[PDB]
């Protein structure tokens, strides 16, 4: 049965992630930007019902609701080639293009104020999807709508669909880079709290890591927010390749969440891409072994998560899932598991179930893969506890020094005090402590 | 909503007090708050100011006659 | 009744004797208070800024009008104090009478 996902885009970064993911899904399923299925995808093996909702025009339309309080991202999404690919009725655009002002409290207020409109789009997508599994919230942890509206959207999806998985593509702020929002620390903390409480699983997409990985591994000088959104789209297309092309294992989001999240609360996932190189980096007659792919993904130059290289937090993978796109030999997958276990190519959490699965699945036929073996890494590592600690410390620095506290206290969430930011930092700290415990034998 | 309106009203009252202090208007806080409510409800500020000035001058004249 | 209460309170607090003690003073205040039921000011907000700047200049201040100009923006957040034309008039009159 198809399992549609309601892609909720909040903030500029979230709208870019959602639009790029929709474009990547249309390309991989062979759906043209007008939604009219591309001529090469009529016989496509893509489970278009599974990934995209079939509109009245039969356009392969992902159940995507783009809700942003700033009109710039909404206009760019509506101006993308894929405008007719997705259903227009699920895109709610706030005429007040003022945004949340990089304040998570203001973002949550905006999400709740557009809760009727956004919850309407979410429920419309659920009714328009045969077996809508849950909602995927692409937003920015440092933005106001992305962090705040991301929290509001995650909470709204959890309340309307408590039995539906709430996955978040939360753009974590640069903990090593001075955020332009002094209240961006509070916004990041609130987005992390939303990920921990109103979201079932949070994929932290640290823009500092995006720039670092693009510059060092992909040789992309200064990755832009557009570049981060494009990378997110490529990673999403890699993760949904097995969604469009039906495989034998990990056929649903709930199954992937179970295989990657031994702790129901500690579902915050760090990201990595393997091989991490520019498309111009043609692996010269290099038969990428499954073990070689595992080593390259485990290489920090290939991880797309800005996890502070904190020697205090013993980063270890709670669960490791290697999503391989292309022609991958299943026997080579078993050999890769053996070689990675022997060479310790991946460090696992000491207090989580050992999950090293080698599953062979096909990519979307409409999505051409330049590398015979492409790799997307979703790993639950305690280094995310380092990134969460950096975010929490930044949030504490903003709350304690009243950095952008005028903007934070201007919203009802922090009207009395920076309670929303403080509870957010507390939730982030608790998650970081639990993740460090998970890498430690004492988590259980 | 209501909390935001209350915060805006308190900020407006503080700004009005600051403006009066900068102008050296010499209006008390209680008098300013009553005149603000009177003007919002509808009353001539000129007439109220004239009455207040007359009372102040009467107080000064009473002090002078006492002396 | 509210204007009567305000006048009585002003007489009993500001002045050592209430306006009811001397009915001549009360009669004069009533005669000069009851002129019109509407404020007497133009719809030009710039005149308020002009009066603030004039009060600063008479008070040997050349940068105090910016305080009123900035206060205007913060006070317009509510945007429901639409009867403050007379309020600006009274404020300017108070600032110019003692200055």
């Amino acid at each position: 049965m198809p399992r549609e996902i309601i892609t909720l885009q909040l903030g500029q970064c979230g709208n870019q992630i959602g639009f790029e993911f929709w474009k990547q899904l249309c390309a991989e399923h062979g759906i043209s930007p007008e939604g009219i299925v591309e001529e090469f995808a009529t016989e496509g093996t893509d489970r278009k019902d599974v990934f995209f909702y079939q509109a009245d025009d039969e356009h392969y339309i992902p159940r995507a609701v783009l809700l942003d309080l700033e009109p710039r991202v909404i206009h760019s999404i509506l101006n993308s080639p894929y405008a007719k690919l997705y259903n227009p009725e699920n895109i709610y655009l706030s005429e007040h293009g003022g945004g949340a002002g990089n304040n998570w409290a203001s973002g949550f207020s905006q999400g709740e104020k557009i809760h009727e409109d956004i919850f309407d789009i979410i429920d419309r997508e659920a009714d328009g999807s045969d077996s809508l599994e849950g909602f995927v919230l692409c937003h920015s942890i440092a933005g106001g709508t992305g962090s705040g509206l991301g929290s509001y959207l995650l909470e709204r999806l959890n309340d309307r669909y408590p039995k539906k998985l709430v996955q978040t593509y939360s753009v974590f702020p640069n903990q090593d880079e001075m955020s332009d929002v002094v209240v961006q620390p509070y916004n990041s903390l609130l987005t992390l709290k939303r990920l921990t409480q109103n979201a079932d699983c949070v994929v932290v997409l640290d823009n500092t890591a995006l720039n670092r990985i693009a510059t060092d591994r992909l040789h992309i000088q200064n990755p832009s927010f557009s570049q981060i959104n494009q990378l997110v789209s490529t990673i999403m297309s890699a993760s949904t390749t097995t969604l469009r092309y039906p495989g034998y294992m990990n056929n649903d989001l709930i199954g992937l969440i179970a295989s990657l999240i031994p702790t129901p609360r500690l579902h915050f996932l760090m990201t990595g891409y393997t091989p991490l190189t520019t498309d111009q980096s043609v692996a010269s007659v290099r038969k990428t072994t499954v073990l070689d792919v595992m080593r390259r993904l485990l290489q920090p130059k290939n991880v797309m998560v800005s996890t502070g290289r904190d020697r205090q937090t013993n980063h270890c993978y709670i669960a490791i899932l290697n999503i391989i796109q292309g022609e991958v030999d299943p026997t080579q997958v078993h050999k890769s598991l053996q070689r990675i276990r022997e060479r310790k190519l991946a460090n696992f959490i000491p207090w989580g179930p050992a999950s090293i699965q080698v599953a062979l699945s096909r990519k979307s036929p409409y999505l051409p893969s330049a590398h015979r073996v492409s790799g997307l890494m979703m790993a639950n590592h305690t280094s995310i506890s380092s990134l969460f600690e950096s975010s929490c410390q930044q949030y504490d620095k903003l709350r304690k020094r009243e950095a952008f506290l005028e903007q934070f206290r201007k919203e009802d969430i922090f009207k009395e005090n920076f309670d929303e930011l403080d509870r957010s930092r507390e939730v982030v700290q608790e998650l970081i402590d639990e993740y460090h415990a998970a890498t430690r034998p004492d988590y259980i | 909503a209501a909390a935001a309106n209350l915060n805006a009203v308190r900020e407006t009252m503080d700004v009005l007090l600051e403006i009066s202090r900068i102008l050296n208007t010499g209006l008390d806080m209680e008098t300013l708050s009553i005149c603000v409510r009177l003007c919002e409800q509808g009353i001539n500020p000129e007439a109220l100011s004239s009455v207040i000035k007359e009372l102040r001058k009467a107080t000064e004249a009473l002090k002078a006659a006492e002396n | 009744k509210s204007p009567n209460v305000l006048l009585q309170n002003l007489c009993c607090r500001i002045l050592g004797k209430s306006e009811a003690d001397v009915a001549q003073q009360f009669q004069y205040a009533v005669r000069v208070i009851g002129s019109n039921f509407a404020p007497t000011v133009e719809r030009d907000e710039f005149l308020v800024a002009e009066k603030i700047k004039k009060e600063l200049t008479r008070q040997r201040r050349e940068a105090d009008a910016a305080l009123f100009s900035e206060l205007h923006r913060k006070l317009h957040s509510q945007g429901v104090l639409k009867n403050k034309w007379s309020i600006l008039y009274l404020l300017l009159s108070l600032s110019e009478d003692p200055r």
